[PDB]
RNA sequence: GCGGGGGGAACCUGGGGAACUGAAACAUCUCAGUACCCAGAGGAGAGGAAAGAGAAAUCGACUCCCUGAGUAGCGGCGAGC
RNA sequence: AGCUGUUGGGAAGCAGCGCCAGAGAGGGUGAAAGCCCCGUAGGCGAAAGGUGGGGGGAUAGGUGAGGGUACCCGAGUACCCCGUGGUUCGUGGAGCCAUGGGGGAAUCUGGGCGGACCACCGCCUAAGGCUAAGUACUCCGGGUGACCGAUAGCGCACCAGUACCGUGAGGGAAAGGUGAAAAGAACCCCGGGAGGGGAGUGAAAUAGAGCCUGAAACCGUGGGCUUACAAGCAGUCACGGCCCCGCAAGGGGUUGUGGCGUGCCUAUUGAAGCAUGAGCCGGCGACUCACGGUCGUGGGCGAGCUUAAGCCGUUGAGGCGGAGGCGUAGGGAAACCGAGUCCGAACAGGGCGCAAACGGCCCGCACGCGGGCCGAAAAGUCCGCGGCCGUGGACCCGAAACCG
RNA sequence: CAGGUGGAGCCUGGGAGUGAGGGCGCGAGCGAUAACGUCCGCGUCCGAGCGCGGGAACAACCGAGACCGCCAGCUAAGGCC
RNA sequence: GGGGGAUGACCCCAGGCGGUAGGGGAGCGUUCCCGAUGCCGAUGAAGGCCGACCCGCGAGGGCGGCUGGAGGUAAGGGAAG
RNA sequence: GAAGGGGGCCUGACUGCGAGGCCUGCAAGCCGAGCAGGGGCGAAAGCCGGGCCUAGUGAACCGGUGGUCCCGUGUGGAAGG
């Protein structure tokens, strides 16, 4: 091609509101702020996402729960991360928390649970836990280990 | 810089995946009321926007 | 970059002194009362375009009445004499005809008298 | 696009490539758009009311002078004052998506491959870095600069040889741009060059 | 005998240390260990070689960047930090 | 590595025939030059002073095993209590680090710590000191700019922190341009000079130094149309006169009479308004940017998408880097379970959740079956653009005041 | 249940502005069967139609919803010495 | 909007087109960048002053004359003091 | 034709829920058949989740008290939730 026939698509750098500026530009004068009071003062408004006018605001009237921690903070406790039966079909080989986690699935410092959704392959699974149902579909193909270790 | 993620919106609501808002119901100090007050007493999905307020309050991620 | 003023603002400016030209003490000297004049005169001019359509048949008419008066009669029985005549062919505009060809007109009044009755 | 002359003292012999047959102009013109960004240098600036010279002090009392109504001189509505929002230094790079590089690369030589304007050479001859020596090559290659030309080679001989040219542009392969293959009417690799652009894309 | 003294744009450490403002009022809270004042250091200053981290039979000085993460928590559990 | 000819005041333009290039960056030269000048690519260079984190060499320093003794292992210290500070920790279950006050130890079987405390199991050895580098900055020198171009850019392009103003701390400006070259106008004339007229210089002198361009408000001379019985937001529509241009038809100017006609902006229920602002003209003057967010949009890749710092590499060359982040599962205060889960005695009910979309070809009775191949779409996610939001001075200007 | 294709209606989302209204008719309250008064209701116009015609002049009364042009026609209100 | 089946910029036909706050949409113009080692330029750049002329609904763009004396910078795209 | 008055047996002035609606800017307020548990009165049909009904009220936060399964900062406890 040519620098000359280069250009973007018809969407793509929309551009611009600004004004500002003309009469009949739209947008003149009151530069769309409309007149006013507090609003289109240059500081605006108070965050309309919580201030409510000065009555009490529509959170922070319901009540809260339940445990919300305390000062040492979060507990150090093993997460697990259920992975589905229907995710792991693709995979014919071992099958390890490692390995899933190189898929795009797993995270990484979670535990593996393997459950539920999906019909099983005669795959070996190597993981932290199983579900009722998860065990049970893959008993029926194929087979796996539990992982305790450290 | 970094928006804040508004603690107690976070303590009082969760966004029930898919995709709105939900809270507690409101009373917590009552001798006479019906037993009803074991209804309600449940959790209460937030109209709207009370929703896209709150939800837009605490974000990055929920 | 920087877009400064520079060139823009005196053009714009000259543009309307321009069409100012020959308006009266500062409305042809200054860019905003020549501004503000104009305003006016492109109102006027508007209204004015609608209303010498109507200054125009008020003049034929008075022409009409004025000739047709000579022939003993009222523009108003004139205009319906005419109507009822079929000679729905008008005029007013013409009114010339009334001026420049006299007799015409007057066949044209006897046509109208002798309608209807 | 597939079939692309090469050149060797052997032959004329021709070469096959795999290299996408839709161009995308616009996934071009965004890296061209990214290339060029992420080079600019954005030292332009300005000094707010708050960063210029003069003193705080409220020029006037403000009731009673009869005159209008005053802060420090450093306002931005006074003459020599601060400006209202201008520019400050800023960084205009962003990141273009990787995989759109490789697209934009690949398609980018591919339309110049559509077009007959590509081609590939062996070891020049034109070597032992003489701008006089190239433009003998150069002539005997079919480039007479006619066309501005698009030289990628690893041979710090030969670029150093066609660079003072007003018709050349030179790289490194590594250094194989798309922004660079656009300006130019042709491109003109070596099989070393070729190979490496290759390992680049996928 | 040897040294000290004073100066230096900003940057640095240490001693001291605000208010407007925010909280749509205001005291805790915020602004902020900011502004500023003082001492001292240098081309940098500080810090530094575990009576550390903190859950792994784990890691190994200190500093700086990215990330962890607006997470854990803190909070007239408010504003906000 | 370049000459000639040509227009021109001037060649670097245009034309002819050449040539260099590891140099076609850039600046000059009477206009537009690779080859006229200064440069550029590529190279070279220190007697003296500085440096010297690199290379080299020296010196300082360093270097064991088993047993036995229990000698030493940082004191107003640890530790406890009171009062406080630091930490994300605002008295909280409040530990840790620090320490103003009181009491006040031990030396490995000693002590501190893992968030009150106790046990157990670990981590570490306080009350002496020093320690490059990776880091901050920019008075200073250099290089670059989708940086400014004399109301801009520093306050200062100019003899500016000056004039000037303030007792003082302190405040703090304006002000650039003849010409290629001074060739900066000899001499004569009017004139006290200033100034001007000739003369002369010049391509040009309304480039003449109060000097490039030379706008507008403003002042003036000359000309045309017009005006002394008309009265009004000053215009406008129509006709007519006089003047100009045009063969003509047509147009430009001006204004006699006629019709119509309540300035602009702002603020208001409502303004010509006897409500705000504006003497007029020029120039300066107000919706930004960063990082988050939320939608839309243009594309890339899609059960995935994508890199941050940094490393390499670069005539304004890109590459690598997978820490990390969003996504792929949800319910539940949590333990926890999981296509479910939560309340519940309940496999009652309910809350919040979960359910591949197309075309078409291989095929199990047939044209869909269903699985599956091929691939238009897409979850999602990345980047760009746009709207809006959050935090920041967050559209601009303005207090009275508060504090150091 | 039918007619009604409309700058109609419904659903999801993005962006607003507004939260000083005024006159008039009708219906009430307050007021004095006062106010260019005040407060509601249902309607309208001005607001934003101080653009046009009528009402001498005149936001809101009558007429009528101004895309542009014409030295053409018919009307509305109100008029025709 | 419906046709015409050119896939529009093009022709028919029917409608709509008062507007403040405000929403949406398309354009014009100024500075800078790529396009440019290019192209326009002393047979005269930018800027200035006239114009009753051409194109555009308009913002604007042309063209001609005068002044000016060394710059300017298409098509197509980027960014904003 | 009881919601009024009298008497007898009784504690449904239950627990776990709750189709579907009234209302409604939000948050609230309201009515509610029906199923399950265990009951009461009744021969049964049945009624019973206070009172003929419409007022007798107070979001959140902070804290008290009783209980329980839940978490317990290396681990068991405990502190505290
Ligand atoms: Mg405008
Ligand atoms: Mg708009
Ligand atoms: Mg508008
Ligand atoms: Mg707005
Ligand atoms: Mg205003
Ligand atoms: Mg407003
Ligand atoms: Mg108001
Ligand atoms: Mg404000
Ligand atoms: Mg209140
Ligand atoms: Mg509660
Ligand atoms: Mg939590
Ligand atoms: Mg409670
Ligand atoms: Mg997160
Ligand atoms: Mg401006
Ligand atoms: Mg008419
Ligand atoms: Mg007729
Ligand atoms: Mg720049
Ligand atoms: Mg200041
Ligand atoms: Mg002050
Ligand atoms: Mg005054
Ligand atoms: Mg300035
Ligand atoms: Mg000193
Ligand atoms: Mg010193
Ligand atoms: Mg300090
Ligand atoms: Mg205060
Ligand atoms: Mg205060
Ligand atoms: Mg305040
Ligand atoms: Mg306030
Ligand atoms: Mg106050
Ligand atoms: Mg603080
Ligand atoms: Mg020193
Ligand atoms: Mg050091
Ligand atoms: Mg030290
Ligand atoms: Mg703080
Ligand atoms: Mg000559
Ligand atoms: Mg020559
Ligand atoms: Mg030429
Ligand atoms: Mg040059
Ligand atoms: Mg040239
Ligand atoms: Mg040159
Ligand atoms: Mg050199
Ligand atoms: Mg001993
Ligand atoms: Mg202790
Ligand atoms: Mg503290
Ligand atoms: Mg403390
Ligand atoms: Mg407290
Ligand atoms: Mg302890
Ligand atoms: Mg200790
Ligand atoms: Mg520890
Ligand atoms: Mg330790
Ligand atoms: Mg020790
Ligand atoms: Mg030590
Ligand atoms: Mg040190
Ligand atoms: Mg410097
Ligand atoms: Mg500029
Ligand atoms: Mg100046
Ligand atoms: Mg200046
Ligand atoms: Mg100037
Ligand atoms: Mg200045
Ligand atoms: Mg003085
Ligand atoms: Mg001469
Ligand atoms: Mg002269
Ligand atoms: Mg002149
Ligand atoms: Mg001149
Ligand atoms: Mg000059
Ligand atoms: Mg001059
Ligand atoms: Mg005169
Ligand atoms: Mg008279
Ligand atoms: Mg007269
Ligand atoms: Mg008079
Ligand atoms: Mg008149
Ligand atoms: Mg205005
Ligand atoms: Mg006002
Ligand atoms: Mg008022
Ligand atoms: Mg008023
Ligand atoms: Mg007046
Ligand atoms: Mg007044
Ligand atoms: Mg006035
Ligand atoms: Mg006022
Ligand atoms: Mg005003
Ligand atoms: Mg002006
Ligand atoms: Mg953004
Ligand atoms: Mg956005
Ligand atoms: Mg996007
Ligand atoms: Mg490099
Ligand atoms: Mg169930
Ligand atoms: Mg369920
Ligand atoms: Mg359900
Ligand atoms: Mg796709
Ligand atoms: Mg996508
Ligand atoms: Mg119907
Ligand atoms: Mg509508
Ligand atoms: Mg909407
Ligand atoms: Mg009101
Ligand atoms: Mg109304
Ligand atoms: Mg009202
Ligand atoms: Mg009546
Ligand atoms: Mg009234
Ligand atoms: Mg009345
Ligand atoms: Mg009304
Ligand atoms: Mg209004
Ligand atoms: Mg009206
Ligand atoms: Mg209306
Ligand atoms: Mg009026
Ligand atoms: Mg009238
Ligand atoms: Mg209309
Ligand atoms: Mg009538
Ligand atoms: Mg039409
Ligand atoms: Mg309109
Ligand atoms: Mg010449
Ligand atoms: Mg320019
Ligand atoms: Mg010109
Ligand atoms: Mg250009
Ligand atoms: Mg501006
Ligand atoms: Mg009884
Ligand atoms: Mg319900
Ligand atoms: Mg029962
Ligand atoms: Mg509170
Ligand atoms: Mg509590
Ligand atoms: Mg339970
Ligand atoms: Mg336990
Ligand atoms: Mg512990
Ligand atoms: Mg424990």
């Amino acid at each position: 091609m040519k620098l000359s026939d280069l250009r973007p698509n018809p969407g793509a750098n929309k551009r611009r509101k600004r004004v500002g500026r003309g009469p009949g530009s739209g947008h003149g004068k009151t530069a769309t702020r409309g007149h006013k009071g507090q609003k289109s003062r240059s500081g605006g408004l108070k965050d309309p996402r919580r201030f409510e006018g000065g009555r009490s605001t529509t959170l922070m009237r319901l009540p809260k729960r339940g445990m919300q921690g305390q000062v040492p903070g979060e507990i150090k406790r093993p997460r697990y991360q259920g992975v589905n039966l229907k995710d792991l079909a693709r995979f014919e080989g071992e099958v390890t928390p490692e390995l899933l986690v190189r898929a795009g699935l797993l995270k990484k410092g979670y535990r593996l649970k393997i459950l539920g959704e999906g019909e099983a392959k005669p795959l070996k699974v190597v993981a932290h836990a199983f579900s009722k149902s998860a065990l049970e579909k893959l008993k029926a193909a194929g087979g796996e280990p539990v992982l305790l270790e450290a | 810089p970094k928006m804040k993620t508004h603690k107690g919106a976070k303590k009082r609501v969760k966004i029930t995946a898919s995709g709105k808002v939900v809270a507690m119901k409101t009373g917590k100090r009552h001798l006479n009321w019906q037993k009803s007050g074991k209804e309600i007493r449940q959790k209460g999905r937030k109209f709207v926007l009370a929703k896209p307020e709150a939800e837009r309050i605490k974000l990055l991620l929920p | 970059p920087r877009a400064k003023t520079g060139v823009v603002r005196r053009r714009k400016h000259k543009k309307i002194l321009k069409l100012a030209k020959g308006y009266w003490g500062l409305r042809s000297k200054s860019f905003r009362k020549a501004r503000e004049t104009l305003f006016a005169a492109g109102n006027y001019a508007y209204a004015h375009r609608k209303r010498r359509k109507r200054d125009f048949r008020r003049l034929w008419i008075v022409r009409i009445n004025a000739a047709c008066r000579q022939h003993g009669l009222n523009y108003s029985t004139f205009i319906h004499g005419l109507k009822k005549a079929g000679i729905e062919v008008d005029r007013k505009n013409l009114a010339d005809l009334a001026v420049r060809e006299p007799q015409v007109f007057a066949e044209l009044v006897e046509r109208a008298k002798a309608a209807q009755g | 696009v597939y079939q692309i002359p090469v050149l060797s003292p052997s032959g004329r012999r021709e070469l096959a490539a795999d290299l996408p047959a839709e161009i995308n102009p616009h996934l071009l013109w965004e890296v061209v758009r990214w290339q060029l960004a992420k080079r600019r240098r954005g030292t332009a600036s300005t000094k707010t009311r708050g960063e210029v010279a003069y003193s705080g002090r409220k020029i006037w009392p403000q009731k009673h002078t009869g005159r209008a109504r005053h802060g420090d001189i450093g306002a931005p509505i006074f003459v020599g004052g601060g400006v209202v929002f201008g520019p400050k230094p800023r960084d205009y790079s962003y990141t273009l998506p990787k995989k759109v590089r490789k697209k934009g690369l690949a398609m980018a030589v591919a339309d110049r491959a559509r077009e007959g304007k590509l081609l590939l050479v062996e070891a020049f001859a034109g070597v032992n870095g003489k701008t006089k020596e190239f433009l003998a090559w150069a002539k005997e290659a079919g480039l007479d600069g006619s066309e501005s030309v698009l030289l990628v080679t690893g041979n710090e001989l030969v670029r150093r040889a066609a660079r003072n040219l007003p018709w050349v542009v030179t790289l490194a392969p590594e250094g194989l741009n798309v922004y660079d293959i656009v300006r130019t009417e042709r491109l003109v690799m070596d099989l070393d060059a070729w190979e490496v652009f290759q390992n680049r894309i996928g």
